[PDB]
């Protein structure tokens, strides 16, 4: 089936500048127009603008035409998004779609992109153990910027999965907890681990949760 | 750029309600509107196009309408896996502008949250602080209180509570509150206690531990 994935989302400097990268998979990306979407944390969706399949024609929404310059690899079957001189408004998920029939049939999970004068923070990972349903879970303490994922067990636990929204601590930066229901029976005879992964940082943990 | 407008920006429903979304636009853009549905955490997925026109896998439930300026969205019956921001959007003139998005929330019965207290890792004991954590799983309405117990008496500290959204299963919400001490203050006291006051509890539940137990 069609997938996008967008890479390189991260910690930019007001006036900074960083590429964006879609990989897709599925399809003839050649055949296809290509476009990216932002959506500020807890906000609406804007449109930022569309490449055709030979590069000939490329449209932006014009508020953000200095912001951005949309380019592909048809060889690569990658879509690129540049960003120029960010500003704090800027801070955005950045979602690439594939537009078909004037619709956006298939989009990308997205990247977050946050413009800030802070500096990058990987994560601390600690086990939340136990002692008929039981909890355990991780706690993934002070990072900067968001986000971090967590799975389960490399993605075979999805069941009971909770996975908090950050806080910003006093500190200035992010924590979360990631938290799993299990059988308590299962306590003694399941191996659990979660899953860290924070792109910014480039930091992969895995934590064995024992109780 | 062609505003479009949704209304209302905001409802709660039950399971099995019929509910209707309205989109507007600055302009006449004939039969050129989508509709998307944004669920939690997700990805905005294409819902109906061209006005009506349901797209490849949408249940039979989801249906749209209109012309010109005016457009609706309608769920025939509400299903809990409806829970989402729905959002409208022009395809008519560039650039495509969307709407500002419809949040849908259900409501459901009340349930009471299921209880979980986790005492600080020996791992993060190691680096100075201790973040104790109480877990409220699975409960309906949102409206909860957690009280930290420090040796049966209320303490002060710094506690921070997230919430997650409703689920798309059982519309519930989970909630966790985490107390963060430093070490040295983590070992002036020995029951760390969480009591939880919700609606489905009758009266309130604490959840325990012995520091070092
Ligand atoms: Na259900």
């Amino acid at each position: 089936e069609v997938q996008l994935v967008e890479s390189g989302g991260g910690l930019v400097q007001p006036g900074g500048s960083l590429r964006l990268s879609c990989a897709t998979s599925g399809f003839d990306f050649s055949r296809y127009w290509m476009s990216w979407v932002r959506q500020a944390p807890g906000k609406g969706l804007v449109w930022i603008g569309e490449v055709n399949p030979d590069s000939t024609s490329i449209n932006y929404t014009p508020s953000l035409k200095d912001q951005f310059t949309i380019s592909r690899d048809n060889a690569k079957n990658t879509l690129y998004l540049q960003m120029n001189s960010l500003r704090a408004e800027d801070t955005a998920v950045y979602y690439c779609t594939r537009p078909n029939y004037y619709a956006m049939d298939y989009w990308g999970q997205g990247t977050l992109v946050t413009v800030s004068s802070a500096s990058t923070k990987g994560p601390s990972v600690f086990p939340l153990a136990p002692s008929g349903t039981a909890a355990l879970g991780c706690l993934v303490k002070d990072y900067f910027p968001e986000p971090v994922t967590v799975s389960w067990n490399s993605g075979a636990l999805t069941s009971g999965v909770h996975t908090f929204p950050a806080v910003l601590q006093s500190s200035g930066l992010y924590s979360l907890s990631s938290v799993v229901t299990v059988p308590s029976s299962s306590l003694g005879t399941q191996t659990y681990i979660c899953n860290v992964n924070h792109k910014p940082s480039n930091t992969k943990v895995d934590k064995r949760v024992e109780p | 750029d062609i505003q479009m407008t949704q209304s209302p920006s905001s409802l709660s429903a039950s399971v099995g309600d019929r509910v209707t979304i309205t989109c507007r636009a600055s302009q006449d853009i004939n039969n050129y509107l989508n509709w998307y549905q944004q669920k939690p955490g997700k990805a905005p997925k294409l819902l109906i196009y061209y006005t009506s026109r349901l797209h490849s896998g949408v249940p039979s439930r989801f249906s749209g309408s209109g012309s010109g300026t005016d457009f609706t969205f309608t769920i025939s019956s509400l299903q809990p896996e409806d829970i989402a921001t729905y959002y409208c959007q022009q395809g008519s003139t560039l650039p495509f502008t969307f709407g500002q998005g419809t949040k849908l929330e259900i409501k459901r019965t009340v349930a009471a949250p299921s209880v979980f207290i986790f005492p600080p890792s020996d791992e993060q004991l190691k680096s100075g602080t201790a973040s104790v954590v109480c877990l409220l799983n699975n409960f309906y309405p949102r409206e909860a209180k957690v009280q930290w117990k420090v040796d049966n008496a209320l303490q002060s500290g710094n506690s921070q509570e997230s919430v997650t959204e409703q689920d798309s299963k059982d519309s519930t919400y989970s909630l966790s509150s985490t107390l963060t001490l430093s070490k040295a203050d983590y070992e002036k006291h020995k029951v760390y206690a969480c009591e939880v006051t919700h609606q489905g509890l009758s009266s309130p539940v604490t959840k325990s531990f012995n520091r070092g137990e």
